């Protein structure tokens, strides 16, 4: 989804991992804030008690039993918080059979993607390119550095495979609300699988570095139902 | 691992034996400074050896640390029950008497 | 005299009134010309280092 | 010779020059350096 | 460039360190070439003496006023660290005695003095 | 310290070294192949010979260097039992560097010798490439380091008995047998058909045994600067550090051969 | 009497000279036995040597921290002006208006987007 | 010529110290000038003061991260606290090898010059800090750009791998009559730690870099996948030297907090072979772990589970070390004195900016938070609020005794509590702004990221003036320093306690644990003539 | 899963090294023990089970480390020293024979069985005590416990919250009489000869001819471990391409002439070179000898684990029981160079019969 | 008796962590029932809405 002008926390989730992600994120704050707590609230206790005093106890410097006791504790938060993201990071990705594959290319300064499906017997395979609607001809209502003239449309509930690419440089392909973000190395293919639950229009942006402009090559992705998208790729 | 019947000699036992005023501030301090609140026995030699040296603030500031040592006011009071006929032979006067 | 002057460098070296690397009257032939042409690669090095700036190339 | 003025490679009293132009240039050049290479090379790529 | 010592105690300074020649055809010895402070040592070991002492501080005995510890110094201050009477219970202090006042290690009481040499 | 005159004569083993110029000069002379070498690449230089003054002041300033390190411990007299522990310390803390930028390139070899990319077609040394046969010259050169290994220790035992003809000879051999190594590595990049730019596999081929070629000429200029400083009587019996820093990269550069000769030529 | 009385806003005014005759008078009047001493004495006894003054001095005075305060008051009232000066000479894109974010809300609205938290471009 | 003879070709340890501190002001202020540069193009939507150019914003960038990773915290870390400190402390007269000293302080102002010569002989070079292979070649950066750029990590490295062998060296040989490896201070065993990491980690760099080079210039084919390479390469043979860096820079601080802790709390650190032993821990544990900087490269699923568990493990060690500070500042008397503000402002601070760490440690988190401003508000707690904070404690702690004259105290706690303030306000909202989605090394921004940038622009202009009021505050210390040591009683190493009289408190003033603190007002050019005595 | 076998070989290989250096006849009364205890396990396994014996074996390290913190009396000291040798023994085999049987491609199991013998030579660098003198060294084996637990978690939660045969044969008395594998144990005993009697007497004659200093002494040696753990670790995936059987003769040649050339050395800087050489020539050895028995096993017998890998283990613990002893008495009556010749010499003379391993026969 | 004091800042230490930790914990305990579950449970009816539409 867009970015909204004050934000705080994430942006609202429309695939199972993304929901996994911010469960496993608001599971960890949960031991940090304790950590944060306990250190804050013994500073506080040394500076309001101990704080220009008559009696210093210069004697107090071995322990054992408390030494053992900042040793153990931290390990056993490390062991609970490591369960759930051994098990997310196993449990969740394309076990079983993948519906559809589009080829994300990424040129220069803009993208190109293929269906590798709907292939006549002559090599008639829709492709296109998408590029960056410049502030000069943005029509009334359109996003500044998000708007494309292209854009990718799938079906709601269907397994999308995006197989990612590059020709020129190292760049990144990320729609943050569907968690998605592979590389685009010159000399490799890199895969991913997404599921949106819902229709709308969802937006994203590049990460790796690749030059001048590297600020303007968006990523817009539209979620039709089957009826519109069985009518928009008998246009193409 | 030191008991209290050990610590209460071993301190006496040096506060009998300092014979400069160094050596004296030396003894209280290094004596103020652990989680065992003197006993009477040992402050009763502190101010003798304060008196040997001759000494007058050093007797004063000995009881003006029992009040910040000790945990509650009625054992404040309690120290200066059984520490007053060694009070009022030397002639010791505490602060709050002399409004320094 | 023989192979053994050690024992008669060691009594200059020490009781000099120079510093180590100028004492020998051999010096000279080691300390100008590295003194002089460094002071050229020096100088080379800061006017292509400048003049590039400005865009010229040879 | 060793004193409170006796390790530091300047000098700091009885000067001609008074102490706060040397000490100001030091700061000025530096905080002015990073905009001179902003500025020669935007005027090598036509804007402004 | 004077005359050369034989043991230690005809050393007045690095005028007499300078040694003999070695003779041509023979790999020469430390005996025969040797002038700094490289031959002060090999004249020290042959014998038993050694021109550099790495003995910690006495921690034996205490020391009050009457009778101060004595740090011999070659200068007028030597620093001195004390970590007690057992020598291992004190902690760390260091301690700058001088020929006009004297070190007293404000946590186990020992006084330190200079023997001046 | 208690001796009679102790007081006329240092109270330290300790070296405090007087003040050279020679740490700024070389600073300026890589100043001055830094930037040369970095626009001579790209125009604005034209003519090469400002490069060669670079690296011939670079090299004279280290050599200078050196004049004033070996006119501090045999005229002087200023080296210890402790400095020279220190010495010692100090080379193997460069030569143990000097290890680690051979790991690297190693690495380099095993993360493209297995999985090699779909480009070339999956096999290494890849077709059109004929390899270095490791039953020719490249195994002369073993037999060469093998025998300078053993022909050092006989000069190292010829200066402890009190032999000198037995260690000008052991020098003199172990010199000649490091310069027809080099001899044999430069008619073996003579008689090659693969260049460093037709694969990843000339690239690191010749970016290891690159690399031994320039450390192993510093074995026969040190070799050279030992026999030169052991015919004028610089060496004595039990003070020689020298040849036991000289021996110390003799065995180090054998071991790293024996690597380059097991994983470069044999294994493909 | 006048050279031990009110010793507490005259000890530190005299000099080094006039302050070890004090103390090498209180030193050979304390030998003589307790009780036989004014209460003057006792006063500056106490004074001299566990007091207000020389090494026992507090680090902040009750007139320092208020000049803190208002030295930090006056270093973030002077970056608020200089960014001022900056915000009022701004490039402002045709996009950043009201008209503008919504007609943007619209669109965002018959594509329903963000139907949790919520969907607003309007900042004027 | 006396002149010549003491300052240019020199052998006094401690005076060359004073020479890297004259050169990390510079290199620090350049810095910053340029990162206000940076900050004043990304306060509003559009092209406000770099007309339309997105070269001479990356290139900044670069400049930004090279003057103040390079030039300013390893220099200040090692230089004026390492080379001054140690030997005095150690008790030696001076360093092992002092012309290798003397190289490694001269063989960074010809580095310099590379660097500022790499930003105007064309449009620069816009490859990022990490100069990643495929973008830093001669397709999109054509010129004598990247080139000199290179050579200036190559002197660097040099003068780094010179210092630590002296300094692994000068600890293990120069020692006083009694003191054995179990007796040093903590900052001795920190420096040793820290100069061990570089040798072990920068052959690897330079490598790298050597190849990049040999690729742009001499076509040899190590990273273009057109003839058998893999650019990722690089980026193992970059990150194997990326992650000890990082510690390298903060090891040197941690030791000094321990001095300010030992000094103004009058209590022993509790536990000293413990924090020995952490910081071993943590220095092994720091060359196992490289590749939580690539986790979206394509890595294998049996690979990123070692690594999340290998990089959570350093928070045992950190723990030890933080709790052992809490236990030594518990039980003592507190005095508020300049040093010691910064010390408690590093205990929260780091903290902070460390527990954000083990939330981009998960391989299941970091699809959300890579190339985004979260690492941003990250290492900044930790760099400009973990270092810069150890560095101006030390500064303010050590500077009477190395110079002599004194400073105003209410100047410095003014310029404490804005950098504080300043800081808070700058790196706090990049934490929200990369939550939402704002992706790294972007001059413009869509108009949804513009209200929090517009109050991280504010912070830094409160920074600077922060950093104008240093320049007077030295100012202030270097003229009339002399009588600054009588209006406040900050000037005083120790407090009296509570039964040590005035009169006995000014026969024996110092009371210490360590040699530096009892050496004279500047200390003499040779301290110690005869030998120093420990039990 | 896979990667649980190799963890849980490397953990054990890593515990018993580390706990045979506890600081603290006795050393060589825990090999001998063990040699008693290593056919039988090769017994159990063949009916028992793998992991059964795993773990009734690897709780006995934990009682013993117990036994070594608490008991300090002379019996009691041996007691602890025993009890090693059982639990070390049926740790290793097991660990190894279910390793070989898990990974049954050779390629995949010579890189496996390379990977989990770098964890011996390992122990002694990661943690050299456990359980030291000071309460601060269990504040530098902590760090690693914690990684210990988290990296068996993975192994844990993969087989066992994911995804989800017995044969009998190979009597160890049949296997004996195979000249291959009485070629392959005498390839390890030699090699493990050499490093078991040059480990204890290096000291005694570097005291006698250079006074050395009880820093040196330990420094001297530390270098074999890096290089078994290099050789180890690059010969695992490198071996297969040239043949086992020149690795192990290269490895034979080279370990022969490091030992034979130590005497010469009048220096540790000399002394450096010649361990680095050993270490890796017994890499060499033990990385290409490893795999090659399960072949043989494949190749000429029926598919079962545990007799061979116990005769391996026999080969490898007879070079610890016997040779200090023996290497002290040669020592004082023959002179330590010429010890050294004598064990060069024989490691070299055994190196042709590395020929015969090249193209064994068919079943 | 009221003059025999042993242990005092043994106390303060217990009781300075006893309640550092119960501070903690409910500080830590509305993160997980006051800003995480609800969201949840929103963003699960907002689910259970969309797809009955579809249903009929
Ligand atoms: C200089 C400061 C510094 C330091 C010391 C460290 C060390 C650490 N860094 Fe490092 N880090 C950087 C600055 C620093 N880093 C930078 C700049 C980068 C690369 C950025 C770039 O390349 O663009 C990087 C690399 C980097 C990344 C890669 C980010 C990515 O691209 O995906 C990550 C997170 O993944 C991370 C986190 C950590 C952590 C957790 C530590 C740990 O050392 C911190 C651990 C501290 C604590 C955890 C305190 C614990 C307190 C206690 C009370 C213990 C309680 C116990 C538990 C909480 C269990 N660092
Ligand atoms: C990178 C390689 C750098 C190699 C530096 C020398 C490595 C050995 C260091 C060493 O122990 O010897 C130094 C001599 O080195 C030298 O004289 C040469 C060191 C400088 C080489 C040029 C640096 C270019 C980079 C001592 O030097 P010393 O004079 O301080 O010893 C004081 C004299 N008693
Ligand atoms: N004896 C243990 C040392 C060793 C043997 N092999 C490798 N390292
Ligand atoms: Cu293209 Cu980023
Ligand atoms: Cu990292
Ligand atoms: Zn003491």
């Amino acid at each position: 989804d867009v970015p909204t002008p004050w934000g705080i926390f994430f942006q609202d989730s429309a695939t199972p991992n993304m929901e996994g992600i911010i469960e496993l994120h608001n599971n960890i704050m949960f031991y940090l804030v304790l950590i944060l707590t306990f250190v804050s609230y013994i500073l506080y206790t040394i500076i309001y008690n101990y704080s220009n005093a008559t009696i210093v106890h210069k004697y107090m410097n071995h322990g054992q039993l408390i030494e053992i006791v900042w040793t153990t504790l931290p390990a056993v938060i490390l062991l609970i918080i490591a369960f759930p993201s051994f098990i997310l990071l196993y449990l969740c990705d394309e076990v079983i059979s993948p519906a559809m594959t589009i080829k994300a290319i990424g040129l220069q300064w803009y993208w190109k993607y293929e269906y590798s499906d709907f292939i006549n017997d002559d090599g008639e395979i829709v492709e296109f390119e998408s590029y960056v609607i410049p502030e000069e001809l943005l029509e009334d209502g359109q996003l500044r550095l998000l708007d494309v003239d292209a854009s990718v449309v799938v079906p709601v509930d269907t397994h999308i495979r995006f197989i990612v690419s590059s020709a020129d440089v190292i760049h990144d392909f990320c729609v943050p609300a569907l968690g998605v973000k592979v590389d685009a190395s010159p000399g490799r293919l890199n895969q991913t699988s997404a599921l949106i639950q819902r229709e709308g229009v969802y937006y994203g942006q590049c990460s790796e570095l690749c030059g001048v402009m590297h600020s303007a090559m968006p990523i817009k992705i539209e979620a039709v139902s089957l009826y519109e998208f069985i009518n928009w790729l008998d246009e193409q | 691992e030191e008991t209290y019947e050990e610590f209460s000699q071993r301190y006496e036992k040096e506060f009998d034996e300092a014979y400069d005023l160094f050596e004296v501030q030396r003894v209280l301090n290094n004596c103020f400074s652990y989680d065992i609140v003197p006993s009477p026995a040992v402050i009763g030699k502190a101010l003798n050896a304060c008196r040997r040296v001759n000494d007058y603030a050093t007797a004063v500031r000995v009881f003006e640390g029992l009040k910040h040592k000790v945990e509650t006011k009625e054992q404040y009071d309690a120290y200066l029950e059984e520490l007053k006929d060694v009070r009022e032979e030397l002639g010791i006067d505490l602060k709050e008497e002399l409004f320094p | 005299t023989a192979t053994e002057k050690i024992i008669e460098l060691q009594k200059f070296y020490q009781s000099t009134n120079k510093p180590i690397y100028a004492a020998h009257p051999r010096s000279k032939y080691y300390l100008i010309p590295y003194f002089g042409l460094l002071g050229v690669s020096v100088a080379a090095t800061l006017f292509y280092t400048g003049r590039a700036c400005f865009g010229i190339k040879d | 010779d060793v004193g409170p003025y006796s390790n530091l490679p300047f000098k700091v009293k009885n000067r001609r020059v008074p102490y706060a132009v040397p000490h100001f240039l030091f700061f000025a050049i530096g905080m002015g350096i990073p905009f001179f290479a902003c500025y020669v090379q935007l005027k090598r790529s036509g804007s402004i | 460039q004077f005359k050369t010592a034989t043991s230690i105690a005809e050393v007045e300074g690095l005028e007499n360190l300078v040694g003999p020649g070695a003779k041509t055809g023979t790999v020469p010895t430390d005996l025969e070439q040797a002038t700094g402070l490289e031959r002060y040592e090999l004249l020290g070991k042959l014998e038993g003496i050694e021109v550099f002492d790495e003995t910690p501080l006495e921690a034996v005995r205490k020391g009050t006023m009457k009778d101060p510890i004595l740090i011999d110094s070659y200068d007028d201050y030597r620093y001195v660290g004390c970590t007690g009477v057992p020598a291992d219970s004190h902690n760390i202090e260091w301690l700058k005695p001088t020929t006009e006042k004297n070190a007293r290690c404000w946590e186990c009481g020992s006084v330190y003095k200079l023997n001046f040499l | 310290m208690r001796i009679q005159n102790r007081e006329n004569l240092q109270l330290f083993p300790f070296h405090l070294v007087t003040n050279s110029p020679w740490p700024l000069t070389t600073s300026l002379a890589l100043m001055s192949l830094a930037l040369t070498l970095g626009l001579t690449m790209h125009g604005y230089i034209g003519n090469h010979l400002w490069l060669f003054l670079a690296i011939s002041l670079v090299l004279s300033s280290i050599f200078l260097w050196v004049r004033d390190v070996v006119i501090e411990g045999t005229y002087l007299g200023d080296h210890t039992i402790a400095v020279r522990k220190g010495l010692n310390i100090g080379f193997m803390l460069f030569v143990l560097s000097e290890i680690l930028i051979f790991a690297a390139l190693f690495w380099s070899y095993f993360h493209s010798a297995m999985g090699p990319t779909i480009e070339i077609g999956c096999q290494w040394p890849p077709v059109g490439i004929t390899s270095i046969k490791p039953t020719e010259l490249p195994l002369l050169n073993t037999i060469i380091l093998l025998a300078s290994g053993a022909t050092v220790t006989w000069a190292h035992h010829s200066i402890l008995y009190k032999d000198r003809q037995g260690t000008l000879v052991g020098l003199f051999i172990t010199t000649l047998l490091i310069i027809l190594f080099v001899g044999c590595q430069v008619l073996e990049y003579t008689w090659a058909t693969f260049t460093i730019a037709d694969s990843v596999f000339g690239s690191i081929f010749y970016a290891g045994t690159g690399l031994h070629f320039i450390h192993m000429v510093m074995l026969i200029v040190m070799l050279a600067i030992c026999y030169a400083r052991m015919y004028f009587y610089h060496f004595t019996s039990n003070h020689h550090l020298g040849l036991e820093t000289t021996i110390l990269y003799l065995h180090v550069l054998d071991i790293i051969w024996l690597f380059l000769y097991i994983v470069f030529y044999w294994w493909g | 009497n006048a050279t031990v009385t009110n010793l507490e806003k005259r000890w530190e005014d005299l000099p080094e000279t006039d302050q070890k005759d004090i103390i090498s008078q209180l030193s050979e009047r304390q030998k003589l036995p307790w009780k036989d001493l004014t209460l003057s004495e006792k006063k500056a006894a106490w004074y001299i040597s566990f007091g207000e003054w020389g090494p026992r001095r507090p680090v902040h005075t009750k007139e320092d921290k208020l000049y803190i305060f208002w030295g930090t008051v006056i270093g973030i009232v002077i970056s608020a002006t200089i960014f001022g000066a900056f915000r009022y000479n701004r490039n402002v894109p045709k996009t950043m208006n009201r008209e503008w974010q919504a007609a943007s809300d619209e669109y965002l609205k018959s594509k329903n987007a963000e139907p949790f938290t919520g969907y607003s471009q309007i900042q004027s | 010529m006396n002149y010549i003879n003491r300052w240019l070709f020199s052998t006094n340890a401690k005076d060359i110290a004073v020479l890297y501190f004259i050169f990390a002001l510079f290199c620090g202020l350049l810095g910053s000038i340029m990162s206000l540069i940076l900050r004043l193009e990304l306060s509003a939507p559009g092209n406000q003061i770099l007309m339309g150019n997105h070269q001479l914003f990356n290139v900044v960038a670069t400049a930004h991260a090279v003057l103040m990773v390079f030039f300013l915290v390893m220099p200040a870390a090692i230089g004026f606290f390492g080379n001054y400190l140690l030997p005095l402390m150690i008790g030696a007269s001076d360093m092992s090898f002092a012309r290798l000293n003397n190289i490694s302080f001269w063989l960074l102002p010809p580095a310099l010059v590379s660097l500022l010569a790499s930003a105007l002989i064309e449009n620069g070079a816009g490859t990022g800090w990490t100069v990643y292979p495929p973008l830093a070649g001669v397709q999109s950066h054509s010129g004598p750009s990247v080139d000199l750029a290179i050579f200036a990590l190559h002197l660097t490295s040099i003068s780094s791998l010179l210092g630590a062998i002296n300094f692994i060296t000068t600890t293990l040989n120069m020692r006083t009559i009694g003191m054995t490896m179990s007796k040093l201070p903590l900052f001795v065993w920190a420096v040793v730690f820290t100069s061990i990491l570089l040798l072990l980690s920068l052959p690897v760099l330079s490598a790298g870099v050597t190849l990049l080079l040999l690729d742009r210039n001499f076509n040899t084919s190590f990273f273009e996948p057109a003839g058998g390479g893999d650019p990722i390469l690089y980026q193992h043979l970059f990150w194997f030297f990326g992650h000890p860096e990082v510690y390298i820079l903060i090891i040197p601080g941690f030791g000094i907090i321990s001095h300010i802790v030992s000094t103004y709390s009058k209590k022993p650190v509790f536990g000293a072979i413990g924090m020995v032993y952490a910081m071993g821990s943590i220095g092994f544990l720091g060359l196992l772990v490289w590749s939580h900087h690539m986790y979206t490269v394509g890595l294998d699923v049996d690979s990123r589970a070692y690594f999340t568990s290998a990089t959570m493990v350093i928070a045992v060690p950190t723990g030890i070390k933080i709790f052992s500070w809490l236990a030594t500042l518990y039980g003592g008397s507190i005095r508020y004195t300049t040093p010691m503000l910064y010390a408690f402002a590093f205990l929260f601070l780091f903290t902070v900016g460390g527990l954000s760490g083990v939330v981009l440690s998960n391989a299941s988190l970091d699809i959300a938070f890579h190339d985004t401003y979260y690492v941003i508000g990250h290492f900044h707690y930790v760099l400009s609020l973990g270092a810069v904070f150890s560095l101006f404690a030390g500064y303010y702690y050590w500077s009477p005794l190395i110079t002599g004259l004194y400073y105003n105290n209410n100047l410095a706690n003014i310029q404490f509590w804005l950098l504080f303030i300043g800081t808070n306000v700058t790196f706090f909202p990049m934490h929200f702004l990369g939550l939402n989605g704002m992706p790294r090394r972007i001059p413009d921004y869509p108009d949804a990221f513009a209200g929090w940038n517009a109050i991280s622009s504010f912070g830094s202009l409160i920074s600077i003036i922060s950093v104008i009021l240093f320049a007077y505050v030295i100012y202030d210390q270097l003229v009339n320093g002399l009588t600054n040591k009588q209006l406040s009683t900050n000037s005083l190493f120790k407090n009296p306690d509570f039964i040590e009289s005035n009169i006995i408190f000014n026969d024996n003033s110092i009371k210490s644990s360590s040699i530096d603190f009892l050496l004279t007002s500047p200390p003499l050019p040779h301290t110690f003539n005869t030998p120093a005595i420990q039990s | 899963s896979r990667k649980l076998i190799l963890f849980i070989v490397f953990l054990a290989l890593l515990l018993d090294n580390m706990l045979l250096t506890v600081v603290v006849l006795l050393f060589a009364s825990k090999a001998t023990v063990q040699l008693i205890t290593n056919p039988f396990i090769g017994l159990l396994t063949n009916r028992i089970g793998y992991p059964i014996p795993i773990f009734a074996g690897f709780c006995i390290m934990f009682v013993s480390t117990i036994m070594f913190a608490f008991s300090s009396s002379y019996a009691f000291l041996l007691i602890a020293r025993s009890l090693q040798g059982i639990g070390s023994s049926c740790s290793s085999v097991a660990g190894m024979g279910m390793l070989a049987s898990v990974y049954t491609d050779d390629e995949e199991r010579g890189n496996v069985m390379g990977i989990a013998l770098g964890g011996l030579a390992m122990g002694v660098l990661v943690g050299p005590p456990f359980g030291s003198v000071l309460y601060e060294f269990v504040g530098k084996t902590a760090p690693f416990l914690v990684l210990a637990a988290l990296v068996l978690l993975d192994g844990a939660i993969q087989l066992f919250v994911l995804q989800p045969e017995s044969q009998k044969g190979t009597p160890l008395t049949t296997l004996l009489k195979d000249p291959y594998i009485l070629i392959a144990a005498g390839s390890i005993c030699f090699a493990n000869m050499g490093i078991a009697m040059l480990e204890p007497a290096l000291p005694i004659w570097m005291m006698e001819t250079m006074c050395s200093r009880k820093w040196q002494l330990g420094v001297a040696f530390l270098p074999a471990s890096i290089s078994y753990l290099i050789g180890t670790n690059i010969f695992g995936i490198l071996a297969h391409k040239m043949g086992r059987w020149l690795c192990a003769l290269l490895g034979m040649i080279i370990v022969g002439v490091s030992i034979l050339c130590i005497p010469f050395a009048k220096n540790i800087y000399g002394l450096i070179a010649p361990n680095f050489g050993v270490g890796f020539a017994i890499g060499m050895v033990d990385s290409s000898m490893m795999p090659i028995m399960g072949y043989l096993v494949d190749l000429r017998h029926v598919s079962v684990y545990g007799s061979v890998y116990a005769i391996a283990d026999v080969a490898f613990c007879m070079g610890y029981a016997i040779g200090p002893s023996a290497g002290g008495a040669i020592a004082k009556a023959i002179g330590f160079p010429w010890l050294m010749t004598i064990i060069g010499i024989i490691d070299i003379l055994f190196a042709p019969l590395c020929f015969f391993l090249r193209s064994p026969p068919a079943k | 008796s009221l003059t025999r004091i042993q242990g005092s800042v043994k106390r303060r230490i217990l009781t300075d962590i006893s309640v550092g930790l119960t501070l903690g914990f409910g500080f830590a305990s509305y993160w997980w029932w006051g800003v995480h579950k609800p969201t949840v449970a929103h963003r699960e009816n907002y689910y259970i809405e969309l797809a009955k539409k579809k249903k009929a």
